[PDB]
């Protein structure tokens, strides 16, 4: 907040405006990220309270509502994984558009589609279709009769369920693959502490603070 | 955003100007306990000081001596300040700080000067060219003036040589001015330099004395022990102020701390190097530094064409100092109605003023952010955004919907797949057709050679993705008439 | 003070074509993506979803 | 760094009273002391008046001891000098001095002064 | 943090009757085991003599002194219940000083920066009777002084027999460990071996 | 004059590092069109035109 | 090897560092581009004799 800095700041002309325009840029891109990735459904699909599907399972990964973030449990310990933001020098972090909550909501919409109407809702309206019809349609398209299945409904269902409950077990006693996801945090974090940490560099000055600059030399001889 | 857009017709949507600043107030300043009383007052206040023969080098060290006692002492002659003025002698100070006493006579004072010799400055006290420090007299008649003349300074008006500057002259034999010696008894070359100063009360108010004391300050490579003394404000709590602390300051807020300072500390810091927190030095209490809030003006508009009316957003700022924090009172009337107003709303990005809160639910048009989206219905309306239709359409393990009628419609998808080339001559636009300009400029290397071969490449690399996007066909084909 | 406005200027013609490079990139990724949506809308049928 | 114009000079008669100004334009916060300088015809310039900007204390010469006053005002950055109980052995060119170095009783010619222009000061 | 240190297993001496003159080299690690308190102080200078001014420090019954004087240090400096033959001169002094005071282990670093003279001490209970036990302890700085003499030897003083080690300081690059309050808990040399690297 | 020098040799290496990581993201968006296309074409029969 | 040049380097702060994690992050992202290229068969294959 120095006046005389922003008096000669004036005389490098119009850098700021180039610097404001490329980081909001920065946010118009993750906010079409997030809106691309996530918006692709119109309408906003429930799953029905009586699960009948069959004797499949899908509890791991439905949404609770006896929690309060209204949040299935496998996310919740994927949010559990990631651990770590300050403002101070004019740096500030700008909220996101969408709230988590509402991603929460529209993948709960993706699964209550992706369960309930198949892939109908994708091009057109939500068909009611079973899931034991389901799986055998999706049977038909890699070249499998239907008919296997519904003579092995009970171990198909066996099988995957347990295949689910062991994603749990294997991200919980797994800590780096989430490394994906933790890489641009400490990346973009050690890229705020390295322009924290270059605010204590003279760069050929006497000191680093502006006002012993100020004080201790003549003003036409501290512009250098 | 009008000027900030040049444009006169701005379309609908979210657009950032400026900021805003609270500023500091009061700008506090404290010091310690100062507190140590060096004994002065016995170099003050004694019916009998040094001699000339012995006024002592003393070192008094390691307190503090007040000077602003010393204007109001309503008794000085002749208080002299050579350097530095005395106005700023308390607050700034300097090392070696030796002190000297005597009650010398009041006729030649104005001799002690840097470049005048005298009597007095020849033969009983030199000052140096450049005194850093003061010289102090005063008219002290009341008490070193007893009945016959006060014949307790002996003095020398007799010696060999001249002063060297600030020297012990101490000495019981006599001066040497002839050839013929003395023989013990003293005779008429032998010439005795310790007589009396004659301090009757019947002299002038120039002949009686004026007490000298001297603070003589020099530099070694010593640190300084007795300085002057600080004044010192109190502190406000919970306000953007400018502090000045014992050696280190800021601006900032001051609050109420919660962590347990160890009882060494007198601040504290945190990741990446930034003060946090800090104990005064007169309280022995801990107390939180929190910075000064800022954060940039969003403004919401709906578009030239269709309302004249705009709403503000000032970004994660508490939406009570938000009149305050403007400087509402310098600008105009149509300002104050975005700084007060009952049309107040406070959300998860900050405080929003121009627009009330509508509990039902819209689809978004203006992105805010953290859920939160305005539009117009004609006033300005804050509204969580609405995801879409809700469906709970009947599961059933034994009934299919099968489409028994089409729609053929489609949908346009754009995308920009090439760039007008542009490339510059770097030369000329450097310097603007300077012979020793380019001949600076030859001589700052090779990178002109970068600059055209990358701005080369990038038109070129642009062509190869038109003849990639447009050209997949080996002839050119054609319709029936 | 040649120097100064000079390395000024070049400092300025840098950080431009800083921004021509990186938004040269992107669009090299969007035309590249556009012949991706020529060669597979136009030239035959796609089963893939939108 | 410290420039003084004055006024106030004048012709009056025995029995009256006149009121010196002199203005300070330049430092004024270095200014400490204020003295008022006295040259008769004939004679060595003197001490009348003097006065400190941080204390207000006041030294007055001798000879016009209960009759001369000085007094400050930091407003309009003059210094006053009154003189009530005017006699014919006062006629003498009155001066002005600023001390940027600290206060002296009584005043030297010798001393570092900012010095007046001068005003004649008559009475008879 | 770039500041001099001890480097991590580094050879210290061990005396135990003895007091040599041991040279001082840019700053002293002492440490000293006791049982009963038999090591009083330390004479600090130059050359020890009345051409260059010297420091004292002398622990007695309550107090402490510490003095820096033009004095006279003896060939034999040694200290019933009373014994006083270290020094005889008084002349040409320039500052005083006074503050107050196998089962103790004490732990000294004297420095001087740019004339200033910084005391570190922390008090551990120690039970063993062969050398010093392992642990870590954080060194605490009491009293910076304003000294700001010349200094390249020192040496000890005693009254039982006690024992005592004698260190040095280099400079070195070290990494530091702070909990929620602040304090020191673990620390690693930067140059030991390539797992610290 | 050595702080001159300090200026124009680290924008050179600034404007190199710069070059070479923006091509590196070029090569980096290569390497994607060339592991979906091997592992498309190679370990699978796909029905994709051109 | 000059040590007012380093005097005024460090006095430059440190640009050495992230230059130095760009150009690394090239080295170890190349290395994940050729194992994301050419590492994919879980076992080795062998010819028939
Ligand atoms: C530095 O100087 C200040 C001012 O002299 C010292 O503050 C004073 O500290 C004492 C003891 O903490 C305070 O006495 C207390 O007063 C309250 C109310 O009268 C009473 O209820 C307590 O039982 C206690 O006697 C005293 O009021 C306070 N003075 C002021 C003006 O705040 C301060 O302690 C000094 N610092 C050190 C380290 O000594
Ligand atoms: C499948 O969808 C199409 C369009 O969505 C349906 O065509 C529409 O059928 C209605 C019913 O006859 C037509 O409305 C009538 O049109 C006549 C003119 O022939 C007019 O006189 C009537 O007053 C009435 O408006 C409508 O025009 C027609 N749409 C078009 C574009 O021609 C079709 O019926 C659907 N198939 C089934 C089996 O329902
Ligand atoms: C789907 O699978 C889950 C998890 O295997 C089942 O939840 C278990 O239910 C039993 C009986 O109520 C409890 O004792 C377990 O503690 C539950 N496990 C967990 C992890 O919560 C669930 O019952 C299955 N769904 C159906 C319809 O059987
Ligand atoms: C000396 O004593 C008098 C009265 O005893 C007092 O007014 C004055 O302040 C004292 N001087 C100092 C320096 O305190
Ligand atoms: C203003 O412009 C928008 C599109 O830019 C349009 O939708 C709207 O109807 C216009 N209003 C008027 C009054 O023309
Ligand atoms: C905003 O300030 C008021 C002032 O009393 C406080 O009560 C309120 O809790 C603050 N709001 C937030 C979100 O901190
Ligand atoms: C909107 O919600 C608030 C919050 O409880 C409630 O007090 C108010 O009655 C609601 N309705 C309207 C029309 O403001
Ligand atoms: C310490 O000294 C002994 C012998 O005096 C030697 O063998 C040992 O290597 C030394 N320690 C180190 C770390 O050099
Ligand atoms: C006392 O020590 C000071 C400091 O070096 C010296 O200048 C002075 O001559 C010494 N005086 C005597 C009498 O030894
Ligand atoms: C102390 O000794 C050092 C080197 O031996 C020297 O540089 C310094 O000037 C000496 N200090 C004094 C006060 O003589
Ligand atoms: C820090 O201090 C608190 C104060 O009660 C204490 O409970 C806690 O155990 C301390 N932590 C450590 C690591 O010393």
């Amino acid at each position: 907040d120095s006046t005389e800095c922003s008096n000669l700041l004036l005389q490098y002309g119009s850098f700021c405006t180039q610097l404001n325009r490329a980081l909001t840029g920065i946010a118009v891109e993750q906010d079409k990220n997030t809106q691309e990735v996530f918006a692709q459904v119109k309408q906003i699909y429930k799953t029905p309270p009586i699960k009948d599907f069959g004797g499949f399972n899908f509890s791991q990964i439905l949404p609770d509502p006896s929690k309060p973030s209204k949040r299935s449990p496998i996310e919740d310990l994927l949010f559990n994984k990631v651990t770590l933001a300050q403002k101070f020098n004019g740096l500030t972090v700008l909220p996101p558009l969408l709230t988590d909550e509402m991603i929460a909501q529209y993948t709960s919409a993706l699964l209550a589609g992706t369960i309930t109407s198949g892939w109908t809702f994708g091009a057109g309206p939500a068909l009611q279709i079973p899931f034991p019809m389901q799986m055998a349609y999706r049977f038909n398209g890699i070249g499998v009769t239907q008919n296997v299945l519904y003579e092995n409904q009970k171990l198909i269902a066996n099988q995957f369920n347990s295949a689910i409950g062991k994603i749990q077990d294997s991200l919980s006693s797994t800590p780096s693959a989430l490394g994906k996801l933790q890489d641009v945090v400490n990346q973009n974090a050690q890229a705020l502490n390295t322009l924290v940490k270059q605010l204590s560099s003279n760069f050929g000055a006497i000191s680093s603070v502006l006002n012993d600059i100020l004080s201790r030399l003549d003003p036409p001889e501290a512009e250098v | 955003t009008k000027c900030t857009l040049k444009s006169f017709t701005v379309e609908k949507g979210i657009y950032q100007t400026s900021n805003f600043r609270v500023q500091p107030t009061e700008s506090i300043v404290r010091f310690p306990n100062i507190t140590n009383l060096c004994p002065f007052g016995e170099v003050f206040n004694a019916t009998r000081f040094a001699s000339v023969y012995a006024w002592n080098r003393k070192r008094i060290s390691n307190c503090v001596a007040d000077y602003s006692v010393l204007y109001n002492s309503a008794s000085f002659s002749t208080f002299k300040c050579y350097g530095v003025s005395p106005t700023k002698l308390n607050d700034l100070c300097f090392t070696n700080v030796y002190a000297d006493s005597f009650v010398i006579r009041g006729d030649e004072v104005r001799q002690i000067a840097p470049g005048q010799t005298g009597k007095i400055a020849d033969y009983n006290y030199k000052l140096p060219d450049d005194f850093t420090g003061c010289v102090i007299a005063w008219n002290s008649n009341n008490l070193d003036s007893k009945v016959g003349g006060n014949y307790n300074y002996l003095y020398r008006l007799f010696r060999k040589s001249n002063l060297k500057p600030f020297e012990r002259d101490i000495s019981t034999e006599i001066y040497q001015a002839g050839s013929t010696p003395c023989n013990g008894v003293e005779g008429f070359n032998c010439y005795f330099p310790l007589q009396s100063y004659g301090f009757q009360p019947t002299n002038g108010v120039g002949y009686q004395p004026y007490r000298v004391v001297v603070l003589s300050f020099e530099l070694l490579h010593a640190p300084a022990t007795v300085c002057g003394p600080k004044k010192s404000t109190n502190l406000v709590k919970n306000k953007c102020v400018n502090f000045n602390f014992n050696g280190l300051t800021g601006t900032g807020v001051l609050t109420e701390s919660n962590k347990k300072f160890l009882p060494f500390q007198q601040f504290g810091r945190d990741i990446a190097d930034t003060t946090d927190a800090v104990r005064d030095p007169q309280t022995l209490e801990i107390l939180d530094i929190t910075p000064c809030s800022f954060g940039g003006v969003s403004v919401i508009t709906p578009g030239t064409n269709t309302s004249n009316q705009v709403a503000v957003l000032y970004q994660d700022v508490n939406c009570t100092e938000v009149p305050v924090a403007i400087h509402a009172d310098q600008l105009t009337p149509t300002w104050r109605v975005y700084s007060t107003g009952s049309n107040v709303f406070q959300t998860r990005a900050g405080c929003l003023i121009g627009a009330e809160h509508v509990n039902n639910s819209y689809e978004c048009d203006i992105p805010i952010g953290a859920g939160i989206c305005a539009s117009y219905q004609t006033s300005i309306i804050a509204y969580t955004m609405s995801l879409g239709a809700e469906n709970s359409v009947a599961y059933s393990n034994n009934s299919i919907a099968i489409p028994t009628n089409f729609t053929i419609s489609v949908t346009t998808e754009i995308l920009p797949v090439s760039m007008t080339k542009t490339s510059v001559d770097c030369t000329m636009y450097i310097c603007g057709d300077s012979t020793e300009c380019s001949n600076l400029l030859l001589q700052y290397g090779s990178f002109c050679t970068q600059l055209n071969r990358a701005l080369t490449g990038i038109a070129v690399e642009q062509d190869k993705n038109t003849q990639e996007v447009f050209a997949q066909v080996k002839q050119i084909y054609k319709t029936p008439p | 003070q040649i120097d100064r406005l000079i390395t000024g200027r070049l400092q300025s013609l840098q950080t431009y074509v800083t921004q021509q490079l990186i938004r040269a990139a992107e669009i090299r990724a969007s035309a590249n993506l556009a012949a991706t949506k020529m060669s597979e809308c136009v030239l035959g049928q796609s089963k893939r979803v939108d | 760094q410290v420039q003084l114009v004055e006024s106030g000079g004048g012709s009056v008669q025995a029995g009256g009273s006149l009121r010196l100004s002199c203005a300070a334009s330049g430092s004024i916060s270095s200014i400490t002391y204020l003295g008022w300088f006295r040259q008769a015809p004939g004679k060595e310039r003197e001490g009348v008046a003097a006065l400190i900007t941080v204390n207000g204390h006041t030294y007055y010469a001798d000879s016009v001891k209960g009759r001369f006053t000085v007094s400050l005002d930091n407003a309009k950055n003059t210094v006053y000098l009154q003189m009530n109980s005017l006699k014919p052995e006062d006629t003498a060119l009155y001066y002005c001095a600023a001390a940027a170095w600290g206060y002296a009783w009584p005043l030297h010619q010798d001393d570092y002064w900012y010095w007046g222009q001068g005003t004649q000061v008559t009475v008879s | 943090t770039q500041d001099l240190f001890l480097p991590f297993f580094s050879n210290v001496t061990w005396f135990h009757f003895d007091n040599p003159v041991l040279p001082f080299n840019d700053g002293v690690y002492f440490a000293s085991t006791e049982k009963s308190n038999i090591i009083r102080g330390w004479i600090f200078g130059t050359t020890l003599d009345s051409k260059t001014q010297s420091l004292l420090i002398v622990n007695n019954a309550t107090n402490v002194v510490i003095k820096v004087c033009e004095f006279q240090f003896c060939n034999d400096p040694f200290l019933m219940e009373s014994e006083f033959r270290v020094y005889s001169s008084a002349n040409n002094c320039t500052f005083e000083y006074v503050s107050q005071p196998f089962k103790n282990l004490r732990e000294f670093v004297f420095k001087n920066i740019d004339g200033y003279f910084k005391i570190y001490s922390k008090h551990t209970p120690i039970n063993l009777v062969r050398d010093l036990p392992q642990g870590f302890s954080a060194l605490e700085p009491l009293v910076d002084l304003p000294i700001g003499i010349n200094i390249t030897r020192f040496q000890t003083l005693l009254a039982g027999a006690a024992a005592y080690y004698v260190g040095y300081l280099q400079p070195r690059t070290f990494l530091l460990k702070y909990n929620e309050n602040g304090t020191i808990t673990d620390a690693v040399d930067c140059a030991l071996d390539p797992l610290s690297e």
